[PDB]
RNA sequence: GAAAUUGUUGAAAGGGAAGGGCAUUUGAUCAGACAUGGUGUUUUGUGCCCUCUGCUCCUUGUGGGUAGGGGACGCAU
RNA sequence: CGUGGAGGUCAGUGACGAAGCCUAGACCGUAAGGUCGGGUCGAACGGCCUCUAGUGCAGAUCUUGGUGGUAGUAGC
């Protein structure tokens, strides 16, 4: 943490057709340092985690594929891992995190994406919150003299929702999203 | 006698019998080799038999004879069998000795092929940790995706973005 | 392995003219109009089903990749494939719910038979 | 977009079908106040408003210039209706927060209705046309 | 009450002081009357465990490797209730060893590497000064508190290391004054040591061996995680043999009932839950509120059937069982959202709770209601049951 | 919540026709393995292997089931 | 081969979604037909062996309902 560069390393899943190579293609801009082995073979991650950490990568970045859409990201820093899963140098914003969990993910993306963070951004990335829906786009950022600030929607899109939170890297569920825990309405978390 | 009740399971039905789409019709019978209730396979028109089964452990060879067909409470006996391939096959020749060279032919088979899928699924045991199967019931769908709708469509998004440029200007 | 699979006919046959009509389908049926063209079997009219086509019981009913299909519901049923996995393939009836699907898959494997519709009803 | 938008819709009107199906089409496409504009200087028989459908008994007319086309009418009844939904269309929008220099009209649809009249269904929505949309 | 918390985040030791019945959850409940932080020393130095012999005496046992030592006084407050003020008379330092440890990291199947921590602090005896502080890396700090009023280390010993968990069997007397643990860990059977009040010599009376092979003619994993002793066997007492009973839970969800009588294996194996579901901790309860156990917590009765436990996944649920297995039910099942650091019976008739979720939580046992639930706003490893008291 | 039938948006052809048959073309478009082993050869633990010591049910036979102390054929490495 | 009900049988399937309907998805049948994949939906339903019928549609200036062209026409 803004001490050394995050070096990161993305992944992908096993087989992992087309679509999943393309949304990577799609990462590796708003992330850096970014490298990945763009093929993955049978292994046990406990070795993945080794040989990450003697190349000095601070977290990996695993995608997760139906073959058809990417669905999933999960986010491994020695630390915690997240699961999301997601419906489709700049500048950063996020909306509305205040809470413990909250703070958590927002920790995560202002850890992660703002690669120790830059500036002079006319484009910026912006995280919104609301309800139990972690959703980010891109904007180009232009002035309009009076106050608004023209924007224009330079993409990609899509939502992400948090799902797993767990400690170690497998190590223990600290967070859920149940199916019945939306049986109850209004509660918002983040 | 036996003639008699296989035509009657080839006429009338067996509690079990499958007919598969194409002309061949399985027999799920717990007890027989091949799988195919016809004519020399099909367990309850033989009254000798024998076939391998898996119990948990190792693979029993059960056999039966005509004796105890009035006795089923107690009817099939029961035969361990080796941990060797070879001593296995051996045992199998040996004990079915002039039992006619189908039993022998065809146990033999089931021996191997229960003796491989054991092997695979020891193999599957130690194999991907990882991204098990999950089913969505179909409400949960539809809540996700209204509930997400309504989630975006109530920030306006661009309000946000520019109030907070305001607040960095 | 098996022969080279051949068709002999790959076009479904459709009822005639059941594209100039809604009132009539496409399920193939026969023209008992004396008069009509397509049963006299003038040139250029649709082709009639008739014996020949019928295919070639070694192959007969063998999907393409090679096996045949089985339609199975538990895991109990898929247990008479014991004996065949390089025949038969099994696949899981529409009802079956995502609950069991799973465990007729990993039981599936196990035994190394090939099930033609895996993928159904299940996510990661 | 609906995150910029607004909708208009009306239901079960007691119009002609064919009409009010014309004289919505018309306007598809155009900004806002220049379309209020349109509809007002259409009833007033100024400018009449093309018909490419239905043209039996239809005269041929000189204003029609602007379209292509020599036929055209000046429907009272229609574009009374879909007046009011521009303007009530203009109210959904501002009271969004929407900008009305930027606001023209998306989409516009009508389609018929039960029954012996003809009434009829309308949809539209307005949307503030955005400066640069897509980069990629 | 009046209780204690370990905080993780600061490393510190709230306390907490409210009413049967509260909830933060609403503005309606009853409220508590005070949470505190106390000697917070950073993330490296929270507590691993906590130990109170009588109100005043509190034994820190510290993750930088440091025990130290916590003097407790009542004073006013700012109706009425008192609070106290936490600090720390005596210490003593770097107890652990780390490399040891690392150097078998890649062996197990957890994480990256593997701190060296405190799996045991506790008296012994139940009128004595000693304590017996274990560590993951094997190593065994038996310190006595001097009545100089100071801590003084009696000895550091070894063990088949790594060492997950160890106990001591109190339930004879106080007197025999041979005294034996019961310890284990990563593929590591339990094994009995015994150790003599000279303090320096173990010997290891007793190990178990793992049962036979499983039903793929594999191997079942070995990883006992608690274990908690029964009284001797009663009937013929054999030939050559210790006789005691315990039983011990495993990761693998493997009950493990143990008695020595028998032989080397255990009588019963048996699973409490589907495909290999991993467990953790463990309490023994009874099905009344009764108070059956002895103060470090064995069970005190001489057949298993009468026994009934309580254990912990790592993912929210927490259990109770019979001593066949047959799941009594869960507990806080509709409540917890988190996973379960630490649970502790108290009295036979309570149940302490608390964990990553950030409530500490307290349960009844018998009408199975939640009585009490706190948010300290952080991840909390462990909890004591300090006196219960009266408000003013 | 079907068809007929209609509106909108997009595709595509059309200016003299639509529809069908045999065959490719072009565009779009979709599917496209939890294949990831096998045969050995060696190192090494464990146990259903070895050697002691039992116990049990009955179809009493070229059989099952099961326990404890130890030691080095299947399994793991 | 298919439809409605019955007597067996699958210790069949099913709120983790039965039927039904859509389908520019796949496979099977020579064909009648069948079987799966998505999608919408909400509570029953299917395969084998046999019984029994109010059992199979393009037509009948067919019956009943819904729609159109005629056409915003002749017209008021």
């Amino acid at each position: 943490n803004s001490n050394e560069p995050p070096k990161i390393f993305l992944t992908t899943n096993v087989n992992a057709k087309k679509s999943a190579y393309e949304f990577a293609n799609i990462l590796i801009e708003i992330l850096p340092n970014v490298t990945f082995v763009k093929r993955k073979f049978g292994y046990k991650l406990k070795e993945i985690s080794d040989i990450c950490i003697k190349r000095n990568f601070t977290d990996i970045v695993i995608i997760n594929e139906d073959k058809k859409k990417v669905t999933g990201l999960t986010f491994i820093h020695e630390g915690p891992t997240f699961y999301f899963k997601l419906s489709s140098i700049p500048e950063l914003i996020l909306n509305n995190f205040q809470t413990r969990l909250g703070q958590t993910v927002g920790r995560l993306f202002q850890s992660i994406l703002p690669q120790n963070p830059d500036i002079e951004g006319r484009q910026v990335i912006t995280l919104h919150n609301q309800r139990d829906y972690i959703f980010f786009r891109r904007h180009r950022y232009v002035f309009k003299d009076n106050e608004r600030v023209g924007l224009q929607e330079l993409g990609p899109q899509f939502t992400l929702k948090l799902k797993r939170l767990q400690r170690g890297i497998k190590e223990e569920t600290e967070w859920e999203h149940k199916p019945e825990m939306d049986k109850e309405k209004k509660k918002f978390y983040l | 006698s036996d003639e008699i009740v296989w035509q009657v399971i080839n006429q009338s039905f067996c509690s079990h019998r499958i007919k598969a789409p194409n002309g061949q019709n399985f027999c799920r019978n717990e007890y027989n080799v091949t799988g195919l209730c016809t004519r020399q396979s099909c367990p309850l028109a033989n009254s000798k038999y024998a076939t391998v089964k898996c119990d948990n452990g190792k693979l029993y060879l059960y056999m039966k004879t005509p004796e105890r067909a009035h006795t089923p409470a107690k009817l099939w006996e029961r035969i361990k069998l080796s941990k060797n391939y070879t001593k296995a096959l051996q045992q199998i020749d040996e004990h079915l000795l002039h039992w006619s060279k189908f039993f022998r032919h065809k146990c033999k088979q089931r021996f191997t092929k229960l003796t491989q899928v054991m092997i695979t699924e020891r193999r599957l045991a130690l194999r991907e940790e990882e991204r098990h199967y999950v089913g969505v019931a179909p409400k949960v769908k539809r809540r996700e995706q209204n509930r997400e709708r309504k989630a975006l469509v109530a920030a306006k998004i661009e309000k946000a973005i520019e109030k907070e440029l305001m607040d960095r200007l | 392995p098996h022969p080279k699979i051949v068709k002999k006919h790959t076009k479904k046959f459709k009822r005639h003219h059941s594209d100039r009509y809604h009132r009539v389908a496409e399920n193939w049926r026969k023209q008992k109009g004396i008069d009509s063209v397509v049963r006299r079997r003038f040139r250029g009219n649709i082709s009639q089903p008739k014996i020949g086509y019928g295919s070639n019981k070694k192959t007969k009913f063998l999907s393409p990749s090679g096996h045949k299909t089985f339609l199975v519901a538990n895991v109990k049923d898929l247990e008479t494939l014991t004996m065949h996995t390089k025949t038969y393939a099994a696949e899981i009836a529409h009802n079956i719910s995502a609950k069991n699907r799973v465990v007729i898959l990993a039981r599936a494997k196990a035994l190394g038979i090939k099930v033609t519709n895996p993928k159904g009803r299940l996510a990661l | 977009n609906p995150a910029k938008s607004a909708s208009a819709r009306g239901s079960y009107l007691r119009v002609s079908f064919k009409n009010t199906r014309e004289t919505a089409q018309a306007i598809n496409g155009w900004e806002l106040t220049k379309a209020q504009k349109y509809l007002e200087q259409v009833l007033d028989h100024q400018r009449a408003i093309p018909f490419r459908r239905f043209n039996s008994s239809i005269g041929r007319t000189a204003q029609g210039k602007e379209f292509g086309v020599t036929k055209a009418r000046w429907p009272a009844k229609s574009v009374k209706f879909v007046q009011g939904l521009l303007q009530n269309a203009a109210a959904n929008a501002e009271a969004k927060g929407l900008d009305a220099t930027k606001l023209y009209v998306s989409h516009i649809q009508v389609n018929q209705a039960p029954k012996e009249s003809s009434p009829s269904h309308i949809e539209l929505v307005v949307t503030e046309k955005e400066e640069a949309v897509a980069k990629a | 009450m009046r209780l204690l918390v370990s905080c993780v985040d600061s490393g510190s030791i709230k306390e907490v002081l409210c009413n049967i019945g509260t909830d933060t959850s609403v503005q309606s409940a009853l409220q508590p009357f005070h949470v505190a932080p106390h000697l917070a020393e950073g993330l490296k130095a929270y507590v691993d465990r906590m130990w109170v012999i009588s109100e005043d005496e509190a034994i820190l046992a510290r993750n930088s490797g440091v025990v130290e030592l916590v003097k407790i006084s009542k004073h006013l407050k700012e109706p009425k209730f008192d609070i106290s003020e936490f600090e720390i008379t005596s210490s003593v330092s770097d107890l652990f060893d780390d490399a040891k440890l690392e150097s078998l990291s890649s062996k197990s199947v957890k994480r990256t590497k593997l701190v060296d921590g405190f799996v045991t602090l506790c008296p012994i005896k139940k009128s004595n000064n000693t304590f017996v502080a274990a560590t993951k890396s094997g190593l065994l700090h038996i310190i006595k508190k001097g009545e100089d009023k100071k801590l003084i280390k009696l000895a550091s010993l070894g063990l088949k290391a790594p060492v997950e968990f160890l106990q001591l069997y109190d339930l004879e007397d106080t007197d025999t004054d041979k005294y034996i643990f019961a310890y284990g860990g990563e593929e590591n059977l339990i094994k009995l040591v015994e150790i003599d009040s000279s303090f320096q010599s173990l010997k290891q009376i007793w190990e178990a061996k793992n049962v036979k092979n499983d039903r793929l003619d594999m191997r079942v994993p070995v990883w006992p995680m608690a274990l908690r002793f029964l009284e001797p066997s009663p009937g013929k007492t054999e030939k050559g043999k210790l006789n005691y009973q315990f039983a011990a839970i495993t990761r693998w969800s493997h009950l493990t009932k143990y008695s020595t009588q028998h032989g080397r294996k255990p009588f019963a194996q048996i699973d409490l839950l589907p495909n290999r579901e991993p467990l953790s901790q463990m309490e023994v309860f009874d099905a009344k509120g009764e108070n059956v156990v002895s103060s470090l917590g064995n069970f005190q009765s001489e057949t298993f059937n009468e026994l009934n436990v309580i254990t912990t996944d790592y993912k929210k649920n927490v259990f109770k069982f019979d001593g066949n297995g047959r799941m009594l039910g869960k507990v806080g099942r509709d409540d917890i959202t988190g996973s379960s650091t630490y649970i502790h019976v108290h009295d036979g008739k309570y149940l302490l709770q608390g964990g990553l979720d950030r409530y500490v939580r307290i349960f009844d046992i018998k009408t199975n209601k939640m009585l009490v639930k706190v948010y300290v706003g952080s991840r909390i490893n462990f909890i004591v049951m300090l006196d219960d008291v009266e408000i003013e």
